[PDB]
C-alpha cells in the first residue's frame, strides 16, 4: 500500500 | 523522516458538492527511477484502511471515477467532484518514497444534511440488574443531526448530573446522522427510593426538547 | 480470495514479549513484501518495517528497532511480529499489509489485532436486556437494546439475532469507568414485529471466552 517491490534485493 | 502535513484537519460538505484535501511532504517524494510514491487511503469506519489512489493520481480497482489525486514534489492533493454519504470517513495520504514509510495525521469527511432530531428511547433497569444490587438506566437518542446534541437526566422531576456516561456512534454513511447513548448509573437502593426518570434532549440554543419518561410504580 | 487473518485481540502484561500473527492464503506467499502497522487510539498510523518472506530481508522504522521483530513461516504462509519488552504505550491495533509486487497489484489489509497491555484481569461483561418502560407508542418503529456492563479487555462483539437483525442497529463504542468497559447496543425493529417475533442480543468477549445471549422481554404491565 506504499511503494510496489519495496522488499527490493541487492 | 518524512514530516505528511495534512489540511485541514476535518472537512463538511454537503452530498452532491465538491471536496478538497491538501497533503504536502517536507521532502520531494520524486523517486529515483521517476516514480512519485505518494497513495491516498480511506479508514471508513469500523474498518481497516484501504487505498485508493497510488502513484500521485492512480486509481486503485474499484474507486469511484469520481475521485481524483493531483500534485508533484511535496504538494498533493485529493479531490472528489461530487461526495456521496458513503464517502465518509478519515483520508490519509502516506509517502513510501523514502524509508521510514510515514502518514498524514487525517482529513475526516463529514457529510452535511438537513436537521433531524434525534428519536429518544429511555429504559429502565433490567430484572436481572436488579436482582444484583444494580440499577443503570440508558437513554438512546438515535440518527439525530447536527452532531452538537446533549442529554439532561432528571429523577422525580429534579436534575441529575453525576454517574451519567454518554458514548457517541461516527457518521452513518447512508443517512449521514449521528447517534448517541446515555447511561445513568444509580444503586438500586438509590432507584427504589424513586419514581419516576426522565432522559431529554438538549440543545446549546434556545430550542425545544425532546423529552422520554418512565415511572417504576406504573406503565 | 486473498485473505490476512490476524490474531485475535490479546490482553499482556506489562514486560511480556508477545506474538502477533498473520495467515497469508490466496497468492503465493513469497511473491509479495509483507507490512506492519501500529494505529493508537484510532488516530496516528505508523509504518513499523517490512519483511519479504522470499528472500528474508527485513526493514525497521529505527523507531520500532528493539521493540518488534518480524519473521515467516513460509510452511504456513504465516507472518509475525514479536512485540517486545511490553509497556503501557504498546496499546493499540496493530495491522498487516501485503505490498504490491507490480505497480498494477491491489494491495490489501488484515482486520487488525488489538493488543492491551495491562496487568489486570480479564473481567466478563454482564449482558442485561433493554426493553421499553411503556407498554405501548406512537411510533412504528420500537427501539430495544443490549447494556454490556463491566467488561476487562476490549473489544466485545455484539449482534443481534445471531446477525439476521444488521439494519438499524446501532453499538456504541465502550466508556472506561471504574478499570471496567460498558457499551450499549440499540435496535430497531417494526413496531408490528415485537413483542410477537423474538429480539435477542448476542455478546462474545474473547478474552473471557464467553458468549452470551439475552432475549429481549416486555414489561409486565
Amino acid at each position: 500500500q506504499f511503494r510496489h517491490d519495496s522488499g527490493y534485493e541487492v | 523522516d518524512v514530516v505528511m502535513t495534512q489540511t485541514p484537519l476535518t472537512l463538511s460538505v454537503t452530498i452532491g458538492q465538491p471536496a478538497s484535501i491538501s497533503c504536502k511532504s517536507s521532502q520531494s517524494l520524486l523517486y529515483s527511477d521517476g516514480k512519485t510514491y505518494l497513495n491516498w487511503l480511506l479508514q471508513r469506519p469500523g474498518q481497516s484502511p484501504m487505498r485508493l489512489i497510488y502513484l500521485v493520481s492512480k486509481l486503485d480497482s474499484g474507486v469511484p471515477d469520481r475521485f481524483t489525486g493531483s500534485g508533484s514534489g511535496t504538494d498533493f492533493t485529493l479531490k472528489i467532484s461530487r461526495v456521496e454519504a458513503e464517502d465518509l470517513g478519515v483520508y490519509y495520504c502516506v509517502q513510501g518514497t523514502h524509508f521510514p514509510f510515514t502518514f498524514g495525521s487525517g482529513t475526516k469527511l463529514e457529510i452535511k444534511r438537513a436537521d433531524a432530531a434525534p428519536t429518544v428511547s429511555i429504559f429502565p433497569p433490567s430484572s436481572e440488574q436488579l436482582t444484583s444490587g444494580g440499577a443503570s438506566v440508558v437513554c438512546f437518542l438515535n440518527n439525530f443531526y447536527p452532531k452538537d446534541i446533549n442529554v439532561k437526566w432528571k429523577i422525580d422531576g429534579s436534575e441529575r448530573q453525576n454517574g451519567v456516561l454518554n458514548s457517541w456512534t461516527d457518521q452513518d454513511s447512508k443517512d449521514s446522522t449521528y447517534s448517541m447513548s446515555s447511561t445513568l448509573t444509580l444503586t438500586k437502593d438509590e432507584y427504589e427510593r424513586h419514581n419516576s426518570y426522565t432522559c431529554e434532549a438538549t440543545h446549546k440554543t434556545s430550542t425545544s426538547p425532546i423529552v422520554k419518561s418512565f415511572n417504576r410504580n406504573e406503565c | 480470495e486473498v485473505q490476512l487473518q490476524q490474531s485475535g485481540p490479546e490482553l499482556v502484561k506489562p514486560g511480556a514479549s508477545m506474538k502477533i500473527s498473520c495467515k497469508a492464503s490466496g497468492y503465493s506467499f513469497t511473491g509479495y513484501t509483507m507490512n506492519w502497522v501500529k494505529q493508537s487510539h484510532g488516530k496516528n498510523l505508523e509504518w513499523i518495517g517490512l519483511i519479504n518472506p522470499y528472500n528474508g530481508v527485513t526493514r525497521y522504522n529505527q523507531k520500532f528497532k528493539g521493540k518488534a521483530t518480524l519473521i515467516v513461516d513460509k510452511s504456513s504462509s504465516t507472518a509475525y511480529m514479536e512485540l517486545l519488552s511490553l509497556t503501557s504505550e504498546d496499546s493499540a491495533v496493530y495491522y498487516c499489509t501485503r505490498e504490491a509486487k507490480r505497480e498494477w497489484d491491489e494491495t490489501y489489509w488484515g482486520q487488525g489485532t488489538l493488543v492491551t497491555v495491562s496487568a489486570a484481569k480479564t473481567t466478563p461483561p454482564s449482558v442485561y436486556p433493554l426493553a421499553p418502560g411503556s407498554a405501548a407508542q406512537t411510533n412504528s418503529m420500537v427501539t430495544l437494546g443490549c447494556l454490556v456492563k463491566g467488561y476487562f479487555p476490549e473489544p466485545v462483539t455484539v449482534t443481534w439475532n445471531s446477525g439476521s437483525l444488521s439494519s438499524g442497529v446501532h453499538t456504541f463504542p465502550a466508556v472506561l469507568q471504574s478499570d471496567l468497559y460498558t457499551l450499549s447496543s440499540s435496535v430497531t425493529v417494526p413496531s408490528s414485529t415485537w413483542p410477537s417475533e423474538t429480539v435477542t442480543c448476542n455478546v462474545a468477549h474473547p478474552a473471557s471466552s464467553t458468549k452470551v445471549d439475552k432475549k429481549i422481554v416486555p414489561r409486565d404491565c
